[PDB]
């Protein structure tokens, strides 16, 4: 079973909005109060600024509370700024940034002020999804409710969204231009964005269907003794020292949900052990074969002979086997 | 939250105070 | 079945606003997807813009800034308007259906198409 | 991806099979792994109709004369047996990558 | 294989300053916000206040968002008040607040008051490490992106630190004097001070 996430690289188009009030006294400052927000970046600022002349505008408009809201960095005239890689550190993601110090109001004697900073902050973070895959979170713990794999074609539509259709575009042919290179990227891919009420997020779509695999390649057995015995299949390993107890019938692999991956994976790596060791001396019999065995393993059986809908459920325990 | 609180350290300057 | 409609005679250096309206389907199915081609008297198929279910706008980037793709779903209905006619704009204008939303072919269901001559 | 359609004329007496080639400045395979090439067939005072999409697949009302193949950025229609219903013009179509746009197209010419 | 990290006692000093804006109506009184914030206790100040005479100023002079900070309890003269143990709870480490009550603003007609409270606040806490040790975590969550051998002696300042020298005090022959018994202990021991941008562990 497979209990990894489905990861995939995603970034976050965000601008940090950061208004914040001072009192000035006498003989000192003090803040009275620090509203941080984080406002998405428009696809038309994704689309246009950010991936075509690598800057980002000085402003934030966003929809925050039922309010069409726009705050200007450092409150002067919306100008465009450059994205800079930001500070190195340790284990972490390639991020970007245009701002680097928040901005503070000036002094004026005994006088409340506010001022605003906007960051635009571009990140490639680490995206994951489990199964039914109709929800991922971001690395920065921040859920978005839409499927991965959410798109435009061939049934990709029909897979589960919780915004607007508005808040989607899937650009398709799209050219990465990396914000440290400066180079585009000459094959195209799709790419999926949504802005959602604090950020933006941007992904390459990929179909659902060959991306996931709900079962895993956990063994490659080179020499997998199969014997029927009592109405069921014992498969034994002495590589790996496992032996596993199935029905009789095929299990059939039409089953499994989301399952296409299983029977490529099962193909890929049996082909490579034939070549590599019994190519010289034996000689395949049939197609590759599919059990379910006891404790919920998936065995993809491939009989040799010499020459002369739902989910399985496996347990994390082995040694029963 | 490990990447988190790196967020100050990466996307601003800590340090710097400026007064005026 | 799709029908586009629009005046058939525009003068030069002007908006020009066409309507294709619709029948078998609504543009706000899950995956439906209506597209506007131009075909110049004897020339080749020019695809020019095509909008998505959820008002995903799709251009020619030549004609980017000049085209415009809206969809009015209440009147079924989408209206192509494309500004600054040039005398090299006279084509006939085709409104087709795109099944990319469900099959791998796009541009099954054209309408007869409108003429449109850019003179004064 | 630009489609450039060869030839721009091609004329062919009934009977003998017809190739119709247009190729792209750059592959119109898909991130998902299936090239959107789709062939059309404008008649006379008609609007054009889908002959093949997906490169080797024909669309219900096409009879089994017409067959797509090529990959990459090479494609071309084939005409088994051309007839005299065959007359029009011919269009190539990348729906892989946006922009879209069509080939130049081929008149067909019966002799 | 050592999964389990690396643990120590760790204190942080810190000051919680809210400053709360209060509007109030004819009848009622009611909150327009309430900004919170944690700052870091100077290293002049958890030697000579809170380690040497176990009090705590009751002002904060902190560096919030590239801007010299000062808040003062209840918006009066600076005083030194005493860091009295906090109010038991089950399986908690022990703990110390000078102020034990949020100061807001009294009542005006139809007028927004700000008033501001400094609660300087002392907890041991647990501090972890995982290798390769460059950076450990507080028990109340907060990351410390800074090896815990950080120091002066012997090759202990090749270690990561991911803050300014600045930021970083080992006060050699260090004598702790427990805030509760009030009394001072006899061995010294070498003490790392951070002041990280919202506290400082020691």
């Amino acid at each position: 079973e497979n209990i990894a996430p489905y990861k995939f690289k995603a970034t976050m188009y965000y601008k940090d909005v950061t208004v914040s009030q001072v009192w000035f006294g006498h003989r000192y400052s003090q803040f009275m109060g620090i509203f941080e927000d984080r406002a998405p970046v428009p696809f038309e600022e994704v689309i246009d600024k950010i991936n075509a002349k690598g800057v980002c505008r000085s402003t934030a408009k966003y929809v925050r509370n039922n309010l069409e809201t726009t705050a200007f960095h450092r409150d002067d005239h919306e100008t465009d700024m450059e994205l800079k890689p930001a500070n190195a550190a340790t284990r972490t993601s390639r991020g970007w940034h245009t701002t680097d110090l928040k901005y503070n109001p000036s002094r004026v004697e005994a006088f409340h002020r506010y001022g605003t900073t906007v960051n635009c902050i571009v990140e490639e973070v680490d995206a994951r999804s489990v199964y039914p895959y109709d929800e991922f979170v971001l690395a920065t713990g921040d859920f978005v409710y839409m499927s991965p794999f959410y798109g435009y074609r061939e049934g990709s539509h029909t897979e589960h969204t919780s915004y607007a259709a508005d808040r989607f575009k899937q650009v398709d042919g799209f050219y990465a231009r990396d914000l440290t290179t400066k180079a585009r990227a000459t094959a195209p891919t799709t790419r999926n964005l949504l802005t959602t009420p604090k950020f933006t997020v941007a992904w390459d779509w990929v179909p659902k269907r060959p991306s996931v695999c709900t079962m895993t390649k956990w063994q490659e057995v080179d020499e997998m003794l199969r014997s029927e015995y009592g109405g069921s299949f014992r498969f034994s390993s002495d590589a790996i020292s496992t032996t596993f107890t199935t029905n009789l019938t095929e299990y059939p692999l039409s089953r499994v949900d989301l399952g296409d991956c299983i029977g490529k994976d099962a193909r890929d790596a049996m082909d490579r052990i034939f070549a590599r060791r019994y190519n010289a001396t034996h000689i395949k019999v049939g197609q590759p074969q599919y059990y379910l065995a006891n404790g919920g393993f998936l065995i993809a059986y491939q009989p040799l002979l010499s020459n002369t809908v739902e989910r399985i459920k496996t347990t994390s325990s082995i040694e029963f086997a | 939250q490990r990447r988190n609180q790196l967020h100050d350290l990466r996307f601003a300057d800590i340090d710097t105070v400026i007064h005026a | 079945t799709l029908k586009e409609s629009g005046p058939a005679l525009v003068k030069p250096t002007q908006t020009l606003t066409l309507t294709c309206t619709f029948s078998g389907f609504s543009l706000s199915t899950s995956g439906m997807s209506v597209g506007w081609i131009r075909q110049p008297p004897g020339k080749a198929l020019e695809w020019l813009a095509h909008i998505w279910w959820n008002n995903d706008k799709y251009y020619k980037p030549a004609l980017k800034s000049r085209l415009t793709i809206s969809k009015d779903t209440s009147k079924n209905q989408v209206v192509l308007t494309m500004t600054n006619m040039d005398p090299v704009d006279t084509a006939t204008y085709y409104c087709a259906r795109i099944y990319y939303g469900y099959r791998p072919y796009a541009m099954d269901y054209w309408g007869q198409g409108t003429l449109v001559t850019v003179s004064s | 991806i630009v489609m450039t359609q060869t030839p721009l004329s091609l004329p062919v007496t009934p009977g003998e099979p017809a190739s119709i080639s247009c190729r792209s400045s750059q592959s119109i395979v898909h991130s998902n792994g299936n090239t959107y090439l789709e062939w059309y067939l404008q008649k006379p005072g008609q609007s054009p109709q889908l002959l093949i999409y997906k490169v080797s697949n024909r669309f219900s009302g096409v009879p089994d004369r017409f067959s797509g193949s090529g990959s990459g950025t090479d494609f071309t229609l084939k005409i088994s047996r051309v007839e005299a219903e065959d007359v029009g013009v011919y269009y190539c179509f990348q729906g892989s990558h946006v922009p879209w746009s069509f080939g130049q197209g081929t008149k067909l010419e019966i002799k």
